[PDB]
């Protein structure tokens, strides 16, 4: 690792600087270096890791969608042939995206998940594992697409089971996990009814627990509750 | 696209 | 060059795809590969090259400014020491920015400028040379800062002399060159009066020539004229 | 910052 010679604390400091500068590739590289120091991550550090790679893969996904759309049009009836270039460049972006996903999944497997014993860390990492298998699923078309989808499902399911046993229904990690697993159902697993049921049940159970919260916790929970409602409105 | 976090 | 095995036309096609996907680093790499094929660039191709590197260096400059601001605050009276990390990371971004500028200047010197004989190409490339020396000047602090500033000035001046002899006052390249040389005067050369004089004279001479233009040429020229006015409003 | 193109 090119970050092997840098202090852990310096890597975390520079990840925060990179965030302020909107340099998310750098941020991700710094946080990968921090993970590879081998110590567990604090709550703040876990969110630095997720923010960094979410921004990196988010841009890749947006670019892949643009290129896939152009490629699909080039393959409609009546479209002038323009050669292999659209497919090639879509493939280039796709391979880079798969590489980022594999990197994140590698960090989770070596060895963040196995050392995560508290619910807040273990659910967080298993949600990430589901998310990055979901991004692999979005571009998958081969012999292993079903296995990629089931890897996402399995990670989300383990995270869901822990979150329901160990966290209140308003916990923002529990809420965000449910939000994203619901999207997995709708967009990946061809299960819109499951997606809608999960979003609605998560929203209603959170609603009933808001009375227990401080003003600041209320703000955090209702933010994600509104995303659940937004998706329900999109889907119904 | 739908919202994820 | 990693693009040496790709067809020139394929590189241009993929630069356009990268633009649509907002993948400007890729766009720049494709257009560098196209330049290194050794043929002159068409008008469209010149603008693909400039759009690509402008976006790349633009992001670097924005990040450098964020980091420089943080570094300046860390050096105020009363600020807690936090170690070498802010300086180190500012330096990292600065070195990457200088590398991009050197790459662009290298393409202009090998061999775009020497083969550019028409005013539209030669003024375009000399404007670029001034621009990328200006970006080097923005971060320069050493023994060669004056020489970097004079390299920018010299390129802009040669471009200005050609543009005044060979292009109408409404030509958008002539206008954009004047806009940017005016900013050079204001922000780099500590010459706000020269900056203001150049912007105003350029605006007024363009105004007087608009009557000769088609509707579409009028739109192009008045767009940049409005940027001149915007800067004049900022400065007065 | 001022405008450049
Ligand atoms: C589990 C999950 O996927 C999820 C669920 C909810 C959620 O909500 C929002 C508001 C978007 C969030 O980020 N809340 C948050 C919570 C706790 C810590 C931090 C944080 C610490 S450091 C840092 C940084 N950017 N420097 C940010 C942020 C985000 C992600
Ligand atoms: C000289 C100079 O620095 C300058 C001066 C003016 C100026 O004005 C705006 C409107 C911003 C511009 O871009 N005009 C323009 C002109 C001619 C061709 C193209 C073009 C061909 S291809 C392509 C692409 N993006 N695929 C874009 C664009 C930009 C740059």
């Amino acid at each position: 690792g090119a970050m092997g010679s840098m202090e852990r604390a310096s890597l975390i400091q520079k990840a925060k600087l990179a965030e302020q500068a909107e340099r998310y590739e750098d941020m991700a590289a710094f946080m990968k270096g921090a993970v590879e120091k081998g110590e567990e991550l604090s709550c703040e550090e876990r969110n630095l890791l997720s923010v960094a790679y979410k921004n990196v893969v988010g841009g890749q996904r947006a670019a892949w969608r643009v290129l896939s759309s152009i490629e699909q049009k080039s393959n409609e009836e009546g479209s002038e042939e323009k050669g292999p270039e659209v497919r090639e460049y879509r493939e280039k972006v796709e391979t880079e995206l798969q590489g980022v996903c594999d990197t994140v999944l590698g960090l989770l497997d070596s060895h963040l998940i196995k050392e995560a014993g508290d619910a807040e860390s273990r659910v967080f990492y298993l949600k990430m594992k589901g998310d990055y298998y979901r991004y692999l699923a979005e571009v998958a078309t081969g012999d292993d697409k079903k296995r990629i989808i089931d890897s996402a499902r399995s990670a989300y399911q383990e995270a869901m089971d822990i979150s329901k046993k160990e966290m209140p229904p308003t916990n923002p990690i529990r809420l965000g996990l449910a939000l994203n697993f619901s999207v997995f159902h709708y967009e990946i697993a061809n299960s819109p009814e499951e997606a809608i049921s999960l979003a609605k049940t998560t929203f209603d159970e959170a609603m009933a627990d808001l009375h227990t919260l401080s003003e600041d916790s209320y703000k955090d929970s209702t933010l994600i509750m509104q995303l659940l409602r937004d998706n329900l409105t999109l889907w119904t | 696209f739908p919202a994820t976090v």
